[PDB]
């Protein structure tokens, strides 16, 4: 019954802080795709496709950080409203209730794997093709209002621009072909009340139309190829990544005990530094075994270090 | 069973809190740990629960040592503690909250289970209110559902926590009748409070701890006609 | 004065404090970002040279969040140690305790002006050479100007002026290989090739800001390029997004300070002070997100960017008014 | 001066918490709010302080209504509060504590605003601690600094909230010549605690409050016999 409790516990708290951590960390990156969807880099339409897409990308890094987090919010409860004293006055300990959660904390383990070694390279291969896509797009399809945009030999000012990237005023285009149009709807674009000059020929017209990764290889292809050192990097990184959720659970059992007065809240931030630094070490020794620098050896024992680390400090 | 506890020190911030804190307390029996407020009382009892390390002593359950042992092996060894504010699983129902203690006792099937959760909700009249949550009840059956976990833990020595604290008058005699009855179940009462008074009434042996060391010893009536604590906590006139 | 000089200090030692946490942990972090740019002419040095030259614009744009994670760490510092609670008691009203930490931030909001007028437009250049405009296409009323290359020091080449009437028709495309500026409203020049079917508003001073984002260009800069193009063409909207955003920056600040103390005084009342630590990081990521995206929408909605930058600043003023109005 | 309360009544998460709530105060009288815990003590005095809004009820204090009135309005008005935890200005000196409250003061000028502080230090035997920081002396001496600097705005009702919290039975009859000195200087006082045993001791007027509604009135000799009080807060023994 203190099994259950725990496990309910963790999963609401933590599944409450992914979806945080996810709004929180997946809205910045999309407000900053709408920034470059604002200046006509970008189609707007599209953006919440590439954040759709990248939904695996950021989960891998939210579902440990969100485990940890509410691992840490739970055991934090539990020692500020004594519930803990009283638990471990009845003989189950802190490591003991850690122990508790190993079939919660294998389950988000299989999540992850789920997620980094096929719905992660599936994501950002699609993200991959998609800006593909949309690294090409040029013409008016970048243009800005009362602005000059230059992109290859074409040189583009319009006065206005409706909400969508269509419905142009004041447009005048630059190659020699000059043409200036009063209006323009959109590369095929009908301009309107337009004049079009070579420089020396002159045409006036009411109407025209203008005609100017390893990161996502499947895991199939991937699971063999350890020679490689970007090969090798990557795929023991989808292999050895499902296993932060194990380092979630025994460290964050270890930096959980506060008192009363100090706060649930208290020891988050220290701890969650802890568990970046963690993560930040697993991404330069990938960086390094992407660089034949290191070896594949380094994701379990920069793990280790860190699960061993944790394991001492929890039995101190 | 006698717990006895000897040489306790514990500084803080370069300042000793305790010095030289030993005092013994046999099963069923209730023990008083009183004395002056911040003059080490609190970390005395505090560091014998094991919420706090030890800096220096021992502590004893018929020469089996507690004192390298941690809160929970203290447990395990047949000591429970019953903290001051709300201990009580918020949600969690009183009979889950009884019950997921019990689960934890290995000498215990779940047909004696059952049976001893039922026996426990009925001793202390907590089996009408079995069905709802833990953050949902009265100050007094909280409380008494708390003291049922607790026994449910099945200890040897229970390490109260201020029981008189934020208390009716009302509800002291009831308070002083769970006391008794757990003295009466063989299992011995340490009794810590601010509340001297009321705290002097079921004790039958006070340890007065003054200036981080234990200055008296003996039943209430010597508490009380001890000089020494009257000059430094009782005061001259004191009832 | 006692009483006010407690409170500033203390809120004034708060913000300073997570503001020297904030800049070294956005140091420190912008760094991991950029040892992975290194290349043969980037060594680690010239990354770590990178990153501590834009420490300025680092502490300019954190100056805000720093401000609100301050006066909440102070005021939950006094406030849980029952200081605020005695402060009442005495006689002094909420919005007293509100122009005390206001008055502390007010120290912050002339760091930021400095910063943005004297300190980020030169560590910028500095943190750029580290790691003037070619091919520059203008438009002068109904002349378009494309200069192949134009110097500070008022040099031209390859200059190509089409002019147009009402009625949008050719009238002289004039080129040149070489000219220089002599006063405003004349340029010199050879190879003067004009045709037919002088006098140019391009002004070197603001020929370094072209290139510039609006974004990064001081106020004083900003204004006066702002100035000239509304003089001579149509200022784009971007460019009156980023006046809108730096002129509303201290009100910003003190709109942000205001909702920290009336935050403290209501909803984060009796709460930890790691709970208050981590409501302040979420109003402070807030705040930077709301302020980003409503800055891209008006870059991107007919509305002015005046309403898309006051808007959140009046309405967290006027929230944070009427909760210290419920006390 | 006299300090009228009629009809206090608050509610929280839908349930009246405080019902019909009143009492009466005078200047240099001593009245104790006691009563079960939880069952509207705390919520009235802290009404009657400020720190909780007050849903229905009318509070006069000389037939000036306090009742809109906020929390500063009230102790600007002549209505001091004595928190129960630690409110000493951690940061600042008890010297410092007590001017800082001084400097409030609109009356006073600086050659008097001293020689106030002066005396108020030696009246409570805190002037060998001027110099101290308020964070790093004794929890009576802070106390009597908390007292000194809540005296030092010159309140006409001192609201206390459990001055007997924390406090040794020796050092008890020192709060109790603190409480009977507040008295004496035409200040009335309004002790709210849980220690009623010597809480009736001092208070020369006592109001017992239960489920959320004054249930008796009168001296503690009236109090403590009374039927309904023995039924519901002390007990048939006391
Ligand atoms: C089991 C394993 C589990 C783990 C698995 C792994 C982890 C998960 C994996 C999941 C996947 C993933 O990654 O998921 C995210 C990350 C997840 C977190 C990290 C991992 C953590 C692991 C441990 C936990 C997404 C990500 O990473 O997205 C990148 C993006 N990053 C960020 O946005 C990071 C920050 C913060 C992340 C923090 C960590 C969160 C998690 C804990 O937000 C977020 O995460 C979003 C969200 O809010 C987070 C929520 C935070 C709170 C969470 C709390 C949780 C609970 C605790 C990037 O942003 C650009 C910059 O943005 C801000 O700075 P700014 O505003 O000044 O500009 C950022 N500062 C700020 O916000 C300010 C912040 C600082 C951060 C504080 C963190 C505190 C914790 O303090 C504050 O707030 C103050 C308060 C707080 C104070 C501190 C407490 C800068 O931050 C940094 O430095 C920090 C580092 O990242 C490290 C992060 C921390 C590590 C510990 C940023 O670097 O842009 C990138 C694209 O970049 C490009 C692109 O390639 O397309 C290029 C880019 O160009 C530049 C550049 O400018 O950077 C310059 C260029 O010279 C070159 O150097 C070039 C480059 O170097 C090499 O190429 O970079 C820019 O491009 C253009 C443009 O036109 O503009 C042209 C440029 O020129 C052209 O460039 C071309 C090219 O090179 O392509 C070249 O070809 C051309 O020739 C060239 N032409 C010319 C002419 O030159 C140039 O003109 C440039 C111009 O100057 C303007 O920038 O612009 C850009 C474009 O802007 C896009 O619109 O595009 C994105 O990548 P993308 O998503 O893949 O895409
Ligand atoms: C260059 N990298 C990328 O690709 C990622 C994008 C990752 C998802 C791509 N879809 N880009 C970024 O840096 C963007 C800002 C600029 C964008 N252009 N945000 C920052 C970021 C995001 C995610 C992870 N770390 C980081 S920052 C980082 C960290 Cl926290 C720790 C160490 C190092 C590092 C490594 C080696 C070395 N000597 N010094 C430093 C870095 C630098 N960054 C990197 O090494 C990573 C390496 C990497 C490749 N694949 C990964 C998959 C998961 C995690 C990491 C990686």
């Amino acid at each position: 019954i203190i099994r259950r409790y725990l496990v309910k516990q963790v999963v609401s708290t933590s599944l409450v802080v992914i979806a945080l951590l996810t709004l929180i960390m997946m809205g910045g990156r999309l407000i900053k795709y709408f920034g470059v969807a604002a200046q006509g880099r970008l189609d707007a339409g599209v953006l919440f496709s590439i954040i759709g897409y990248r939904m695996p990308e950021f989960l891998t890094l939210i579902l440990p950080l969100g485990f940890f987090i509410g691992l840490m919010l739970v055991f934090g409860r539990l020692y500020v409203d004594h519930e803990m004293a009283v638990l471990n006055g009845s003989g189950i300990s802190r490591i003991r209730l850690g122990q508790l959660l190993i079939p919660l904390a294998l389950v988000f383990l299989v999540i992850q794997g789920i997620l980094m070694l096929w719905m992660t390279p599936w994501g950002l291969r699609q993200f991959d093709q998609l800006s593909s896509s949309q690294a090409v797009r040029t013409g008016f399809d970048l243009v800005r209002p009362k602005e000059f945009i230059s992109s290859g030999p074409y040189t583009i000012y319009a006065g206005d621009l409706s909400e969508d990237r269509k419905n142009l005023k004041d447009i005048f285009f630059y190659q020699d072909v000059m043409i200036l149009a009063k209006e323009a709807t959109r590369n095929v674009v009908d301009l309107i009340q337009g004049r079009r000059y070579e420089i020396y020929s002159q045409a006036e017209f009411q109407r025209y139309r203008l005609r100017l990764k390893v990161e996502a290889l499947p895991s199939s292809k991937l699971w063999n190829k350890w020679n490689d050192p970007v090969i090798a990097s990557e795929m023991g990184w989808r292999v050895f990544g499902p296993f932060t959720i194990v380092i979630a659970l025994m460290m964050a059992v270890a930096l959980c005990e506060v008192s009363p007065r100090q706060g649930r809240y208290y020891r988050l931030i220290p701890a969650i530094f802890i568990f970046a630094s963690l993560i930040v070490l697993l991404i330069a020794i990938r960086t390094r075994i992407s660089r034949d620098e290191l070896g594949v050896w380094a994701y379990p024992a920069a793990l280790a270090v860190y699960g061993i680390a944790a394991a001492l400090f929890s039995r101190k | 069973q006698t717990l006895c506890i000897k040489h306790l020190a514990k500084n803080y911030s370069k300042r000793w809190v305790v010095k030289d804190v030993s005092f013994e307390m046999q099963s069923g029996q209730i023990v008083g740990l009183l004395g002056p407020n911040g003059a080490g009382k609190t970390t005395s009892f505090y560091m014998v629960v094991g919420l706090v390390r030890m800096d220096k002593g021992e502590i004893h359950l018929d020469n089996l040592d507690l004192s390298d042992l941690a809160m929970h092996e203290r447990a395990r060894k047949g000591i429970g503690y019953l903290p001051q504010e709300a201990s009580i699983f918020r949600k969690l129902t009183i009979a889950e909250n009884i019950m997921a203690i019990l689960e934890t006792r290995k000498d215990l099937n779940k047909q004696q289970r059952q049976q001893r959760l039922q026996e426990l909700l009925n001793d202390f009249k907590i089996t009408h209110i079995k069905d709802s949550l833990g953050m949902s009840v009265s100050g007094g059956e909280r409380r008494r559902a708390e003291i049922a976990r607790a026994l449910a833990a099945d200890p040897k020595f229970m390490l109260l926590d201020e029981p008189f604290a934020g208390v009716d008058p009302i509800s002291v005699g009831d308070i002083k009748d769970i006391i008794r009855n757990l003295k009466d179940r063989g299992i011995g009462v340490l009794i810590t409070d601010h509340n001297v008074r009321e705290t002097l009434a079921i004790c039958e042996h006070a340890y007065i701890v003054s200036e981080g060391a234990v200055i008296a010893e003996g039943s209430p009536q010597d508490i009380l006609e001890n000089e020494q604590v009257r000059k430094v906590y009782l005061g001259d006139d004191f009832t | 004065r006692i009483v006010a000089k407690h409170v500033t200090k203390t809120t004034a030692l708060a913000m300073l404090g997570t503001t020297i946490v904030l800049v070294i942990l956005q140091v420190l972090f912008t760094y991991l970002g950029e040892l992975s740019n290194l290349k043969a002419d980037y060594s680690a040095w010239q990354a770590f040279l990178y990153v501590l030259w834009g420490a300025p614009r680092y502490l300019y744009e954190i100056l805000p969040i720093s401000a609100l994670i301050g006066a909440i760490l102070g005021l939950g510092t006094l406030a849980s140690n029952s200081e605020l609670i005695v402060m009442r008691s005495v006689g002094i009203s909420l919005w007293r305790i509100v122009g005390w930490v206001i008055r502390s931030a007010l120290v912050l909001v002339l760091l930021s002006f400095a910063l943005s007028e004297w300190v980020v437009p030169y560590t910028n250049e500095r943190a750029n050479s580290v790691k003037e405009v070619r091919g520059y296409w203008s438009r002068e009323g109904q002349r378009f100007i494309y200069v192949d290359y134009a110097n500070s020091q008022g040099q031209l080449k390859r200059i190509q002026v089409v002019d147009f009437d009402d009625n949008y028709r050719l009238k002289s495309v004039t080129n040149a290989e070489q000219g220089q500026f002599v006063k405003d409203g004349q340029w010199l020049l050879n190879h003067s090739q004009q045709m037919a079917i002088f006098s140019l508003a391009l002004q070197p001073k603001y020929v370094h800001m072209v290139t510039i984002d609006p974004e990064d260009l001081s106020f004083s800069q900003l204004v006066s390029f702002m100035n000239y193009m509304r003089e001579y063409s149509q200022v784009p909207k971007t460019y009156q997004l980023a006046f809108w955003k730096k002129v509303a920056s201290p009100f910003a600040l003190i709109t942000l300070v205001l909702v920290a103390c009336s935050f403290i005084f209501g909803p984060l009342r009796q709460q930890s002070m790691g709970f208050r630590l981590v409501i302040a990081l979420f109003i402070g990521l807030g705040f930077y997100y709301l302020q980003d995206f409503l800055g891209y929408a008006s870059l991107v909605y007919n509305p002015s960017p005046a309403w898309f930058v006051l808007g959140p600043i009046v309405l967290m003023f006027v929230a944070g008014s009427y909760l210290l109005y419920r006390a």
